[PDB]
């Protein structure tokens, strides 16, 4: 019942989007669909032709295009025929005999829009994957865009909670000390696999220590990996929330807790490298959606891959002779799903 | 701040009578305007937001809608509990400014 | 003389 | 899901009070808790907002300095200090809540309390 | 039709066990019967008792129990075997039953290689089932009165076979507009011991870099839990191509690996699968776990993985901030196919 | 007088 | 799966003679590969034996020295060197399969190449 | 060494008959005992392994028992096809060692 509408800085060139987020559905993305208002009376000779451009931006200005999509909208070229959408007839029978629809199909395995935290001495641009659609009057596709004929709009490409919720993430380890004849046993379950912003997760801490050390604390902590691949492979890690308890298991002794933690941006504001959802201008957004891969692929994509475990640390104590040489760091991890809702 | 100003200031309907409520924004608000009621002496509750939602629970005889800076809010027929006083909000920009109310009586 | 920014307009 | 408000009471002009909204349903930070007002015989006003998720809060140009609004996130309660209270601040203060993701009207309102100055 | 047989020294104590190796189906395992043969007047009023051992050992010599099961056979006090019945029958009156049940979440035998630096005993994870004579259990176990039998716990390729593993990578480059791709396939997911695993390679090189090498490898991954997490990185195949793909050029491959023992005899930590005394075992088989448990198990867990790794020519006015390898990896089941 | 090994016997 | 041998002729006592066996079918980590003389009249007699996975060959003590058992496992072939013979090696050898995990037999046999010395 | 004494060295029988081939090991070689049946001129063929386990492709009428350190050959049906020279292959310990034969005519 609404579209967004941006125009050329001379007025000339108008682009028509029905949408500024665009829903990954991981087998297909949601069609980018609109319609260009052209002025052939100005427009002599050009041609108008739209873009859509997925780009990892500066971080000195690392900037690469990761998909590039190009459509000639006028004159209506027969290579871009594609069938028309209920918004973009509508549009065209509201403006006129001179608007003239472009579609773009976003192809899978491609990057959402994250945005990471820049760092406080930090001044350039956002670093991250974003999306936008660029419609310009040109002659040829050789000649550079100018600022006068062209129209940007940035989109976002979205991913939100799957309907269906996913088992229960459990885990547990076990450790065989030197002195101890039984084992030391760590259970750690949430109380669901995909959790929404701002929601607390519980975290189920099950502890069998039967052995002759004692476990001094527990630390509970959600941590965000981003995988970002654009040169090289590396996973960065950033603890969101955390939780340290002096929580004490006694020799020969078991403990039950449950805890509860929520990750929020305020406390996360210092942490450069922090991926956060694709901003549209500079707005405040949330911490990072988890993205939805395949379920089996092994595909490592380029851009920014983020995802989100619990970390269920024991610290035990060092002591009762043997040479120490044991971990004293009896961790299990928990991977869980942070997304929005789908939108009713 | 943007002036949210609301016509009439108060009217007057029967039983099943359609009633229509305008706000008009001084400045472009998007369509992030919501509609309240207020009974007197009671909390203000939610009616539509988004300037066209209705909010899960009230009944469908209320309808938002919206052109350029003026939104209406149009209620299909008046049912005996319907008279309250409504309010308009934006919600596009802090201050976060309301209407002055209509009130509707019998 | 500033950038046109995004808007909205109806469909009808 | 619903929100408790009390604190409301006559005080004189120069005064000082903490209004608690005693939130229970919801969590602190997948929502956004707000305090409006409204004057013996006058429309709804809009005083003060928080959002303990980005740990941002508003206040009205009328109450900018005077107000303040907290959020104790232990136990899901917001605080309003209407410190250097005036005699035009006497209303009744509704507590309300809107989604933080994303804000869709203040959907659920408080039983409001008095301030009288 | 037949049935292991070993006595003690004195021969006063006979224990009869089935088999030696033990199939765990992932949801169970085969439950350990057996037969003791007895003679009362011998004990004089002493108690036969069985028991069934994981042991961690490291022959140092951090020897640890995992699990530890004790029977008491002679006096008697679960529904016999046909198995069991058919051998009270042949021995007589004085022969008596044993029964035990594996928990599940329990290491396979497994046997880490020696070093060629030490000639001691086995590393590694081994059951065993122990029939002695004693009074009480607080009494220390005689080597005249007790039978030792070394058994396997063992786990078969999966009957139906899994997905085909396949795994993609791409890079993007400074001065290259278009990203270099490297897809890697195999040919099947489950591989049984001594046959040639066959390796997919496609790379398409739109970049202006040129990879110089081919490098791959089949891996096996040892996870060791006692006192601490240990992930052990041993290659048991490799093949180092001089394969070149030119710039704005791609290659399709298919490389033929076969790990063995043969070449992989002085490496020392890899995981071999459990001996019974001194015997050639081939490489450790993969250990089959549950589909999501995120569970660590005390033992070692054996997984393979073949590794493809492309060489990428350096330079560039970038320089070293970027990818000399780029590398995928295949996980695939190493194992044995199940018995007839 | 080593020690008795490992055998096998009909179950028969 | 198939067996298929070549290399046997009339040499001379104290001469030297080469046995292949082109293995097909089959793979040679997978499998072991054995040789078995049968002199004219008489019966089976098992001389060389390879297993290419572990890297270990047998000989019987009548060949030990003398013969030598090689794999090409690039060409899935396996080679016999005859080298020192005498009379009395004067017989039909067949090269055999057996598996590799485990011994099972010999179920799969070579059409024989006589060796005549 | 280990000696397979096979007997008896040969045997006639009709068609239809039943023939047993005993084998004998000195010491004891367990269950590892194969069978195989060699035509004149032929390569020998696996009858049996592990001493009782038909091998695949072979008649039913072919089977294998073992009694302790003696093992048997037996057919059930001797059809023409059947007359051979039999073989007994012990693989428990090296040297492999294998019978004497057993020529089987009319």
């Amino acid at each position: 019942t609404r579209v967004f509408k941006k125009a050329s800085p001379n007025g000339k060139l108008t682009v028509y989007l029905g949408k500024r987020d665009f829903v990954d559905h991981i087998d297909l993305v949601d069609p980018v669909d609109g319609v260009v208002l052209v002025d052939p009376e100005y427009l002599k000779e050009r041609r108008v032709y739209v873009t859509l451009t997925c780009a990892f931006r500066y971080g000195l200005t690392f900037r690469k295009d990761l998909f590039v999509a190009n459509v000639q909208s006028f004159p209506p070229a027969p290579e871009d025929k594609k069938p028309l959408t209920r918004l973009q007839e509508r549009l065209i029978k509201k403006l006129g005999e001179h608007a003239y629809p472009f579609t773009f199909e976003i192809p899978p395995n491609l990057p959402c829009s994250v945005t990471l935290q820049p760092g406080p001495e930090d001044t350039g641009k956002a670093c991250g994957v974003d999306y936008e659609v660029k419609a310009f009057c040109a002659e040829n596709l050789e000649e550079k865009i100018h600022k006068r004929n062209s129209v940007r709009l940035v989109i976002r490409k979205v991913q939100y909670a799957p309907e269906r919720p996913g088992p229960q993430p459990t885990a547990e380890t076990t450790r065989q000390f030197l002195m101890s004849d039984k084992p030391l046993h760590l259970e750690a379950s949430l109380d669901k696999e995909i959790y929404y912003h701002g929601e607390p997760i519980s975290v189920n801490v099950h502890v069998t220590n039967n052995t002759n050390k004692t476990v001094k604390k527990i630390k509970i902590s959600v941590r965000q990996y981003a995988d970002i691949c654009l040169f090289n492979t590396a996973q960065y890690k950033c603890p969101v929330a955390m939780e340290e308890a002096d929580d004490t298991v006694a020799p020969s002794s078991t403990f039950c807790k449950v805890y509860t933690l929520t990750p929020f941006l305020a406390n996360n504001r210092e942490k450069r490298g922090l991926a956060l959802d694709g901003k549209l201008k500079h707005e405040d957004t949330n911490l990072a959606s988890s993205t939805l891969l395949r379920e089996g692929a092994n595909r490592e994509i380029l851009g920014i891959i983020v995802s989100y475990k619990v970390k269920v640390k024991l610290v035990v104590s060092r002591g009762g002779l043997l040479g120490d040489l044991a971990s004293s760091d009896v961790a299990v991890e928990l991977p869980f799903t942070l997304m929005h809702p789908k939108p009713k | 701040d943007i002036q949210m100003t609301q016509s009439p200031s108060s009217l007057s309907a029967s039983v099943g009578d359609r009633v229509t409520i305008t706000c008009r924004a001084s400045q472009s608000v998007s369509s992030a305007v919501a509609w309240y009621q207020q009974k007197p002496g009671k909390a203000p509750k939610l009616l539509i937001y988004s300037a066209s939602s209705l909010y899960s629970g009230v009944p469908s005889r209320f309808s938002g809608s919206r052109s350029g800076t003026d939104f209406t809010l149009t209620i299909s027929s008046l049912q005996p509990e319907d008279f309250a006083t409504y309010y308009c909000q934006q919600y596009k920009y802090v201050p976060v400014t309301f209407g002055q109310g209509t009130k509707v009586e019998i | 003389t500033f950038t046109p920014s995004t808007t909205d307009t109806s469909t009808r | 899901v619903q929100l408790v408000e009390s604190g409301g009471g006559l005080v004189q002009p120069g005064g000082s009070l903490r209004l608690s909204c005693a939130a229970s349903g919801f969590n602190v930070y997948s929502s956004s808790i707000h305090w409006v007002r409204q004057a013996p015989g006058k429309g709804l006003e809009w005083v003060a907002s928080i959002s303990s998720y980005y740990g941002y809060t508003y206040y009205a140009d009328s109450v900018k300095g005077r107000f303040t609004i907290s959020a104790d996130t232990s136990k899901n309660t917001a605080y309003l200090q209407m410190n250097s209270l005036r005699a035009e601040d006497t209303a009744v203060y509704y507590c309300a809540r809107s989604r933080q993701f994303w804000y869709s009207g203040l959907d659920y309102w408080g039983q409001g309390t008095l301030v009288t100055v």
